[PDB]
C-alpha cells in the first residue's frame, strides 16, 4: 500500500541500512571511504579513485582507510555523502526520492551536523521526507518497552538516555566518547607490549576483529589478572591475514575493561557503570525503581561476553540493597537501534512526524531542530 | 421482537401518563396549601417549570417520547443499543428532578407525593424493562469484530503493541475532549 | 433544548464503547506478547 | 426505591465519594491534577495531558501536582471540574443527573465558592438536587450525638464549631488554616536539618506519607525533647521509594506540635486547644459542662498517635478542675465527615432540604445563601 520508509542507521563504525517492516537490516557494511595510496602501474587497472563499504575491506592493503563519522559528528561531508550514495544505489539499490528516510544521530550533537544532514537529504538525494531519530529511543523500541535506562556503546559514541513513561529526562542524558574506536586503539598499544606491531589502518582494522574474536569483559578485574600472569588458561591464539599466529593473554580482558576505567586511556570521566549510577541519581527520586529495574544495553561494544554480569555486579554495588536491578541485553542488541528504527516507521502515528520537503523548503535547514528531539 | 417493546412501549405510555395525573394532582395540592403562587403562561412555551410541576410532566413526557422512538428504530436498525439507553438516561435525569422537586416543594405526609413517587418508580422500572427487551431483540448487543491477530516479525509484533497503545491514548483524549463538549452543551442549554 | 443534549450524549456512549473495545483488543494482543519476545523482553 | 443521594466530600487533600445508606466511602483518593512538565519522545506513550487521583500518585515522577482546593477554598475550578468528572464516571461510575448530591464545605468560606460549586453541579454535571453541608455537623451527625464541640482538622483547614442540641452558634465558630499540608511543610523544612532535601511535588507527597506513618503527639513536648535528646530509642527508620533509608528522631513529635504551638511556622494564633477552648468560652454559661464533656474530633489531621491524651490534657489545664473532660475519637474518624454526611442523605427529613434544580433555575446560585447553612 503505503511506500515503505528507509531506516539508515548511520553509527560511526558501521552503516545499518533497510526497509521499514523487515526485522533485520538489509545491508550492514562497514562506513570506510578508501583511497589508493600507490602508484598504478597497470593500464587496464588501478583507475578508480575511491573504493566505499565492503570492497575497501577487502582492498585495505592498497588503501588508506577513513572514517567519515569521528565521535558520531560527520567530519568529512564529501566521504558522507559517496558512503550515502553507495547505502542507496549500490547496497539498498533503490531511488531514495520516494521512500522517506529515516536517520539516527547520538544526543547531544552539534547543531550543524543534523542541519548538513538535512540539507543533503533534501537537495542532493531530494528525498520525500526525513527524520532524525535519537539511537537510545530507538533502542528502547526495540526491547519493546516504555521505561528503562538506555545504555547505547556504538562505535564512536557511548551514551545513557533515561525516558521513564515516555518521556525523556534531557538533563539526565550523559555522553562519553569512550566507545568501540577506543578501545581498538587501546587495544592496538597494548599489544605492542607483545611485539605486535600494527600502525596502519588496514592492520586497525586487523585489530578490531581481533578484539571482535577474542576479547570479554571479566567479572573480577584483579582475581582474572592474578589468573592470567599465575595460569596460561587465558591464552588464546589468533591467525593474521599474513599467517603469522599471535597469541594473547590478558590483553583479551584488559581491553574492554577500559570501559569501566577510562583513566586507561588518560580519560578522566568514569565508566558506563558509574555514568549509568549517575544519570539514574539525576532522575526523580521516584522513578528511579523502575530505571534500575529496566537497564537496556544496546550497540556492538556491549556485545563483549560477560558485560552484562560485570555491569549487574557494579551497579548493585553502588545502588541500594534493596533495589533490583536487571539488565536487559538482548542477544540481537547489535541492531536494537536499527529494529526500534523500523518499529517507528512502520507506525502509523509517526507517519504525521515526516519533515516534509516542503516544510523544509519554507523554513530552512533550521526545521529539524522544531520537529525533532 | 417489536412486540416485545411494543407492549413495553405501551406500559410506557401507562406509567407516564399515571405520572403526569400525578404531577397535576400534585400541582393543584400546591396552589391550594399555597406552597407556589400558580401563573398559568407558557413562560418559554413549554419550558421546564412554566406554571410549575406539570411542565417538566410535559418534558418528562416528551423525553420518554423520544424513547419510544428509539425502541422502534432499535427494532428497525436505525438505532443503537446506546442510544436508547441515553435515551433512558436523560428521561431518568427528567423524572429525578421532578421528583425530587416535588419532594421538597411539598409536604412529607402528602398523599400526591405517595402517588408521585410511586409513578417515577414506576416510569424508571418500566423504562429499564424497555431497555433491556430492546437490547436483547437488538441482535448488535453482543456483538464485537475483535479477535487475536499476532505477527511473528519482532518488529511486526511490537508494532502492533504500540498502535493499539496509540489507539487506547487517542481514544482515551478524545473522550475527555467529548465530556467536555457535553458540558459546553450543557451549559449553553441552560445558563440562568 | 434537549437534541442537542442527546446527541452528545450519542457521541460520549460510541466513544465509550469503542474505547473498551480498544481495552480488550489491547489487552487480548498483550496476552500473547510473549510469542514474539524473546526470553530478555519475554 | 428511591433512588439514592451521592456523598462527596471533596477535602484539600482527599476525595471522599460513596453512595447514602454505605458506612464507608467507595472511592478514596488524593484531590491532585498531575501534568507533565518534560518532554514526550516514544510516540506510543506521553500523549495524555493531565491524570487525575491515583494515576497521577503512581506517575508523580514525570508529573507536577496541583491541588485544586487550597486552605478549603477552590482556586482552579478547570482542574476542580476535572476531579469531579473522574470521581462520578471512574471511580463511582454512575451518572450524576440521576443522584441528588450531597456536598462538604468548611465554614466562614468565601461565599463565590460556595456559588461557583451550585453552578458548576447545575449547569456541568445537571444533578437534580444539590445540598451543601458545614463538615462539623456531618461529623456530629456521625458521632451519634446532638450535643457537642466538633474539631475537624482536614488537610487545609481546622475548624472548631459548638453545637448544643442541633443548635450551632455561629459566633463562635473558629477557623484556622493550620492544617495537615502545612505540618507536611514544616516537616520537610525540619527535615532539612538531617540533610534530606525533598523540594519537587513528588517529594512532598513522599514526605506526607512520611509524616502519616511515623509521626505522634508528644503527652509533654519537653520531657520528649529530652528523651529524643538522650536516647536514641524514638528514632525511626524509613524507606524512601528509590531504596534510600532515612532516619529521623524528634522531628516524628517536633511535628505535629505545630498542631499545638503554630508559631513554629511563624503563625500568631493559638494551638488547637487554646481554639477549642476560646470556642467553648464564647457560648453561653449554661452549656459549657456539656461541650467540655463532649469533645468531638475528626479528620485526618486528628489521626495522630496520642492526640486525644494530649488534647486532654490540656484542656484539663485550661478549664475549671471540676468540670469532665471527654475527647471523643472514633478510630473512623478520618471518614467521620462522609459517614455523617452518608446519615443525613439517609434521612427522610432531610429529603425536603435539598436545593432542586427549579430552586436554582428560578433564583439563580444565590438560592445556596437562603437554604444552606
Ligand atoms: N562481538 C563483539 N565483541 C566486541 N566488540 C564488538 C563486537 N561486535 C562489534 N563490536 C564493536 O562494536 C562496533 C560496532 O558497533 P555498532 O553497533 O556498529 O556502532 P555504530 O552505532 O557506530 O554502528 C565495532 O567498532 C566493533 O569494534
Ligand atoms: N494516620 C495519619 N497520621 C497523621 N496524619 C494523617 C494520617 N492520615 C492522614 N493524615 C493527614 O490528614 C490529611 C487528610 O485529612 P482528610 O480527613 O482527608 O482531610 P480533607 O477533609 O481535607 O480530605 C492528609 O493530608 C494527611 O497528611
Ligand atoms: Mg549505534
Ligand atoms: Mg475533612
Amino acid at each position: 500500500d503505503e511506500t515503505t520508509a528507509l531506516v539508515c542507521d548511520n553509527g560511526s563504525g558501521l552503516v545499518k541500512a533497510g526497509f521499514a517492516g523487515d526485522d533485520a537490516p538489509r545491508a550492514v557494511f562497514p562506513s570506510i571511504v578508501g583511497r589508493p595510496r600507490h602508484q598504478g602501474v597497470m593500464v587496464g587497472m588501478g583507475q578508480k579513485d575511491s573504493y566505499v563499504g565492503d570492497e575497501a575491506q577487502s582492498k585495505r592493503g592498497i588503501l588508506t582507510l577513513k572514517y567519515p563519522i569521528e565521535h558520531g559528528i560527520i567530519t568529512n561531508w564529501d566521504d558522507m555523502e559517496k558512503i550515502w550514495h553507495h547505502t542507496f544505489y549500490n547496497e539498498l539499490r533503490v531511488a531514495p526520492e520516494e521512500h522517506p528516510t529515516l536517520l539516527t544521530e547520538a544526543p547531544l550533537n552539534p547543531k550543524a551536523n543534523r542541519e548538513k544532514m538535512t540539507q543533503i537529504m533534501f537537495e542532493t538525494f531530494n528525498v520525500p521526507a526525513m527524520y532524525v531519530a535519537i539511537q537510545a529511543v530507538l533502542s528502547l523500541y526495540a526491547s519493546g518497552r516504555t521505561t528503562g535506562i538506555v545504555l547505547d556503546s556504538g562505535d564512536g559514541v557511548t551514551h545513557n538516555v533515561p525516558i521513564y513513561e515516555g518521556y525523556a529526562l534531557p538533563h539526565a542524558i550523559m555522553r562519553l566518547d569512550l566507545a568501540g574506536r577506543d578501545l581498538t586503539d587501546y587495544l592496538m598499544k597494548i599489544l605492542t607490549e607483545r611485539g605486535y606491531s600494527f600502525v596502519t589502518t588496514a592492520e586497525r582494522e586487523i585489530v578490531r576483529d581481533i578484539k571482535e574474536k577474542l576479547c570479554y569483559v571479566a567479572l573480577d578485574f584483579e582475581n582474572e589478572m592474578a589468573t592470567a600472569a599465575s595460569s596460561s588458561s587465558l591464552e588464546k591464539s589468533y591467525e593474521l591475514p599474513d599467517g603469522q599466529v599471535i597469541t594473547i593473554g590478558n590483553e583479551r580482558f584488559r581491553c574492554p575493561e577500559t570501559l569501566f576505567q577510562p583513566s586507561f586511556i588518560g580519560m578522566e570521566s568514569a565508566g558506563i557503570h558509574e555514568t549509568t549510577y549517575n544519570s539514574i541519581m539525576k532522575c526523580d527520586i521516584d522513578i528511579r525503581k523502575d530505571l534500575y529495574a529496566n537497564n537496556v544495553m544496546s550497540g556492538g561494544t556491549t556485545m563483549y561476553p560477560g558485560i552484562a554480569d560485570r555491569m549487574q555486579k557494579e551497579i548493585t554495588a553502588l545502588a541500594p540493597s534493596t533495589m533490583k536491578i536487571k539488565i536487559i541485553a538482548p542477544p540481537e542488541r547489535k541492531y536494537s537501534v536499527w529494529i526500534g528504527g523500523s518499529i517507528l516507521a512502520s507506525l502509523s502515528t509517526f507517519q504525521q512526524m515526516w519533515i516534509t520537503k516542503q516544510e523544509y523548503d519554507e523554513a530552512g535547514p533550521s526545521i529539524v531542530h522544531r520537529k525533532c528531539f | 421482537f417489536e412486540e416485545q417493546i411494543l407492549e413495553a412501549a405501551k406500559s410506557i405510555a401507562a406509567a407516564t401518563s399515571a405520572l403526569v395525573k400525578a404531577a397535576s394532582a400534585a400541582q393543584r395540592e400546591l396552589v391550594a396549601q399555597g406552597k407556589v403562587g400558580a401563573i398559568p403562561a407558557n413562560a418559554l412555551d413549554d419550558g421546564q417549570w412554566s406554571q410549575g410541576l406539570i411542565s417538566a410532566a410535559r418534558m418528562v413526557a416528551a423525553a420518554t417520547n423520544n424513547l419510544c422512538e428509539a425502541a422502534n428504530a432499535a427494532v428497525q436498525g436505525h438505532a443503537s443499543q446506546e442510544k436508547l439507553i441515553s435515551s433512558a438516561k436523560q428521561v431518568a435525569a427528567s423524572t429525578a428532578q421532578l421528583l425530587v422537586a416535588c419532594k421538597v416543594k411539598a409536604d412529607q405526609d402528602s398523599e400526591a407525593m405517595k402517588r408521585l413517587q410511586a409513578a417515577g418508580n414506576a416510569v424508571k422500572r418500566a423504562s429499564d424493562n424497555l431497555v433491556k427487551a430492546a437490547q436483547k431483540a437488538a441482535a448488535f448487543e453482543d456483538q464485537e469484530n475483535e479477535t487475536v491477530v499476532v505477527k511473528e516479525k519482532m518488529v511486526g509484533g511490537i508494532a502492533q503493541i504500540i498502535a493499539a497503545q496509540e489507539e487506547m491514548l487517542r481514544k482515551e483524549r478524545e473522550l475527555e475532549e467529548a465530556r467536555k463538549k457535553l458540558a459546553q452543551i450543557r451549559q449553553q442549554q441552560y445558563k440562568f
